[PDB]
């Protein structure tokens, strides 16, 4: 009816420094309706122990969620976050920058 | 805490 | 200074795979303090918030209860809504609604609100100063009639006016260590030489609370948006927020640059430059 | 648009399971159970506030209940007691709107050690007095039905193949014939006056009947006298030009 | 504190064409609604009105009730009361803020609207059974509304309660009381007496 594709941005949770324990997160918003699909992906390979926020929403009616997971960042592994919509003809990939 | 009564539309 | 509650209520359809998903959340400020998930094994409100956690036995079956009462409701609408737009019964739909209200500084009511909308869209909602309402189309017109009939705005702000202001003190003051906490933003500022001659600067602003922050950039003490990106305030997950802005500058040039954050955590708001 | 309960009477053996059912068409989202002993108080025995829930009343013991869907809402005895021997209430509303409550027609339910002590009614009619006739030019027939066991019966006037209101008082409560014997049979009277030119004409009919409710199909009964089922007993009188 | 409903006076008697003025207070102000009902002996519950508590009074033919949710007192009204009136009156209200849903009824008010028997004519007659006569009932009839039937003084006599008859189409409308035995000794005559 009324569909909107989502805004991704992918990060940590404090500044990242390699071969020390941190947190990735993936956060997903603007989008409707609600079902969507997310993953973490470590060298292409998807990450198995992965939670996320409860599903909550903006003033515009637009849905938000927060998926994440312990990592340690390294020189050369590299980190990105899939997702999936009805709005995404193809499947939307976003790789993880230690500046943004 | 919420509202206890709710109107069907 | 100046705050807020808020509940977000999200049912969706599934025709052929059971009954509809219905979540519930509770917000004060940027801060979530209930959980509710239909398909959650509990079938219990949940606290998120550690200060909720003192309330009662008495509380936690009332708001399970109310909690439970409002999905069978919204369950309800959904087959009524299909109805009234002639849909079919095959497709998945969904219902949302909000309602809270605000205070200021001082604690005084300030706004109310109670929002519903369909797929997305707005379907009905309570105006502004809470005494009238608003519908979209012809079949909202058949929900606000109803509504009006049954003497529903005036419950309403009973509640916003009342019994939401009421509670929204109680869990300000028992949640005090880390409501009305004000943690300023834990700035500073990168370099990336992009080429031959770009080069770009990117302002940071990490573990603060609450969510509300501006940053901007100025070129030679001039509002500079010009090769700028401000991304969306993003949340950290562990109850504090993130957010930059960088802008390319040319080559050998950048310290005509600044950054300006302004959060009610900083009495004085912070100006950061590029100093190598 | 309303409230259905089955069955509207029923007769159990100490240590039967019954369920009783309730159902409603209007999308209400709380649905409710009560027991009312005569004379006494509404008691709630269990609700619920949507299809998947389910709570507890002041009287839980003894019942079961289940909500799997928002249109019914039964209730069971796990082990029938003559303690539950009460009239069972179902009463549904809306938890919005204006939260009007809406009660079934109730279903009265007699537990029993013995189902040897249940008796049909016997019926009988007793013509007005030619005195009243006399006196006033009204005539007062009499209906009593006596010695029925338990109290679940519900008595009528047909005059002329078509059920009457005007002109009738039935008692409101039937009396005990024994009130020291616990299982005591009852009486039940009731009265219609018409005027004395219609009882005077013998082309009319009077008929007074008393629907009773006893034992169901499947109960066993090797007893002497008939099996005291669910049946309509009455008796009836004519005008008469003497 | 808890909810809890109370109605004064708990019974009432009264000659019919009297306005009638029934009570229903509560302890605690914070209500849904409130609602008022009818039952008779043996029957389920008629409701009569339903009250918010946004609006403070509502009207059906020669009933109406007002509600003073603040002062935690609801009155309901019934104009020019007939016998069709007779029945227990209950209230109940439900709670706006608790999150139980659970309504609480109040005791109830017994009311008894008693004909007006213009033209009294007390007497009692004696009725054969029209299948086989030997059998027989007593009925004391025409008596005014004032009178009161004793209740049965032998383990062998049966005497019923009065009740009131309403003959609409000639309209008339008389009490009346019926009486039998299986005793020997027993008659008509001696029957009712009240001693």
């Amino acid at each position: 009816m009324i569909q909107r594709t989502p805004k991704i941005q992918v990060y940590s949770r404090h500044p990242a420094e390699n071969g020390k324990s941190n947190f990735l997160n993936c956060y997903v918003s603007g989008f409707h309706p609600s079902d969507i699909e997310v993953d973490l992906l470590k060298n292409g390979e998807r990450i198995e122990k992965v939670e996320h926020s409860d599903l909550s929403f903006s003033k515009d009616w637009s849905f938000y969620l927060l998926y994440y997971t312990e990592f340690t960042p390294t020189e050369k592994d590299e980190y990105a976050c899939r997702v999936n919509h009805v709005t995404l003809s193809q499947p939307c990939i976003v790789k993880w920058d230690r500046d943004m | 805490s919420l509202l206890m009564w709710i109107t069907q539309c | 200074g100046s705050h807020s509650m808020r509940y977000f209520f999200t049912s969706v359809s599934r025709p052929g795979r059971g009954e509809p998903r219905f979540i519930a959340v509770g917000y004060v400020d940027d801060t979530q303090f209930v959980r509710f998930d239909s398909d959650a094994a509990s079938q219990r409100m949940e606290p998120r918030a550690p200060w909720i956690e003192q309330e009662g036995p008495e509380y936690w079956d009332g708001e399970t209860r109310k909690v439970k009462a409002h999905s069978q409701t919204h369950r309800v609408d959904l087959g009524t809504l299909r109805g009234y737009y002639n849909q079919s019964e095959a497709g998945s739909h969904t219902v949302q609604r909000m309602y809270g209200c605000d205070v200021g500084s001082d604690w005084r009511f300030l706004r109310g609100y109670h929002q519903y909308a369909y797929d997305g869209k707005d379907y009905i909602a309570l105006k502004e100063d809470l005494r009238s309402w608003t519908a979209a189309d012809m079949a909202a017109q058949t929900t606000k009639h109803k509504w009006e009939a049954a003497h529903v705005a005036e419950q309403l702000r009973a509640y916003l006016e009342g019994t939401c202001v009421e509670w929204l003190r109680r869990y300000l003051e028992n949640g005090k260590e880390t409501l009305q906490r004000t943690d300023a933003p834990k700035t500073h500022m990168t370099h990336h030489a992009v080429s031959d001659h770009e080069a770009t600067l990117r302002c940071w602003a990490l573990s603060f609370y609450p969510a509300e922050i501006t940053l901007t950039w100025q070129r030679d003490g001039e509002d500079q948006t010009q090769d700028t990106e401000l991304v969306e305030t993003r949340p950290a997950g562990d109850g504090t927020f993130q957010k930059w802005a960088a802008v390319v500058v040319p080559s050998g040039q950048e310290q005509r640059y600044t950054c300006h954050v302004q959060h009610e955590g900083l009495p004085k708001p912070l100006t950061l430059r590029w100093e190598p | 648009m309303g409230v259905t309960q089955t069955p509207k009477f029923q007769v159990l053996k100490t240590g039967q399971s019954m369920t009783l059912q309730c159902a409603q068409d209007m999308n209400h989202e709380y649905m409710s159970w009560y027991r009312q002993d005569p004379g006494m108080g509404l008691r709630l025995i269990h609700y619920s506030v949507g299809a998947g829930t389910t709570d507890q009343g002041e009287v839980p013991n003894g019942y079961n209940v289940s909500r799997s869907t928002i249109e019914d809402f039964p209730l069971r005895l796990l082990s029938a007691a003559p303690s539950q021997t009460s009239v069972y209430f179902c009463a549904s509303s809306y938890l919005g709107n204006t939260g009007e409550l809406f009660f079934g027609e109730g279903s009265r339910l007699t537990v029993l050690e013995d189902l040897k002590n249940v008796f049909p009614p016997e019926v009988a009619v007793f013509e007005p007095s030619e005195a009243e006739i006399s006196h006033t030019q009204k005539a007062t027939l009499v209906c009593l039905a006596t010695g029925f066991y338990p109290d679940h019966v519900e008595l009528s006037w047909w005059v002329n193949g078509k059920e009457v209101h005007s002109g009738v008082c039935t008692d409101p409560q039937p009396l005990k014939e024994q009130p020291a014997l616990n299982d005591s049979r009852y009486a039940l009277s009731s009265r219609l006056r018409v005027s004395a030119t219609f009882w005077q004409d013998p082309r009319n009919h009077f008929r007074c009947q008393v629907q009773f409710y006893g034992l169901s199909e499947n109960d066993e009964w090797t007893q002497d006298r008939a099996k005291p089922v669910t049946q309509i007993v009455s008796a009836e009188a004519w005008g008469r030009a003497d | 504190m808890k909810q809890e409903v109370t109605q004064i006076p708990a019974a009432l008697s009264v000659p019919e064409g009297e306005n009638l003025v029934l009570n229903c207070s509560f302890t605690d102000s914070a209500i849904y609604n409130l609602q008022w009902f009818r039952q008779d002996p043996g029957k389920g519950l008629t409701s009569l009105l339903l009250i918010q508590s946004s609006q403070r009074e509502q009207t059906s033919g020669r009933l109406n009730a007002s509600l003073d949710k603040s002062s935690g007192s609801s009155t309901l009204y019934i104009a020019a009361s007939q016998p069709g009136d007779s029945a227990t009156y209950l209230c109940a209200v439900r709670p706006l803020l608790d999150g139980t849903y659970i309504p609480t009824f109040g005791r109830g008010t017994s009311l008894i609207v008693h004909p007006y028997i213009q033209n009294p004519d007390p007497a009692v007659y004696q009725l054969r059974d029209s299948k086989s006569s030997d059998k027989s009932v007593c009925l004391f009839t025409d008596f005014d509304s004032q009178t009161n039937v004793s209740q049965s003084k032998d383990s062998d006599v049966y005497i019923t309660d009065k009740c009131v008859l309403d003959m609409r189409s000639m309209d008339f409308k008389s009490n009346s009381a019926v009486a039998w035995s299986n005793k020997s000794d027993f008659a008509c005559a001696n029957a009712f007496n009240n001693s």
